[PDB]
């Protein structure tokens, strides 16, 4: 971890759609999981993070999460 | 003159990439790279993710 | 220090900073782990820390 934003997953993600061109491993997401972002840009649809609910790391669609408030 | 159909939407993230909507037909132009192929759709050419399409 | 908004933030409350996804915010106070003070669109105010990401990265 580091000084990065945390997100709460609101919609599941099990690798479909896959990260474009398999540029990186997908991060499984379950509603309620808190993801600490590792790579994110507002303009990009795919962000990288560490799902602290499962301790796994990977890429996922940003449309499945929102800020952890 | 091969065509593929988009399984999912794709928004270009980097310049040179080709976007599309699920269902769009794409003309394959260059399938040399394992993951990104050059194709044409909606009057533009660019690199698209092969794992987002299926052969027609 | 600049952070980029990853989501829109449209508060009702006074003292809170409004912004749109993609906007760059000049961080003024990041002492609290949850609410930061920043500047954007001619105004300053508080916003939830998890709405933004560091530009340096």
């Amino acid at each position: 971890g580091s000084h990065m934003p945390k997100m709460e997953v609101f919609q599941e993600y099990y690798g479909i759609p896959p990260p474009p061109g398999a540029f990186g491993p997908f991060l499984r997401l379950n509603p309620g999981d808190i993801v600490e972002l590792t790579k994110a840009e507002a303009e990009h649809n795919w962000w990288e993070g560490r799902n602290t609910a499962t301790n796994e790391v990977g890429w996922f669609p940003c449309n499945r999460v929102h800020p952890y408030v | 003159s091969t065509y593929v159909q988009a399984l999912f939407d794709f928004d270009p993230q980097e310049d040179g990439e080709l976007g599309f909507r699920r269902g769009d037909f794409i003309h394959v132009m260059d399938n040399s790279d394992p993951n990104w192929w050059k194709g044409a759709c909606h009057g533009q050419t660019g690199m698209f993710p092969r794992n987002y399409v299926t052969p027609v």
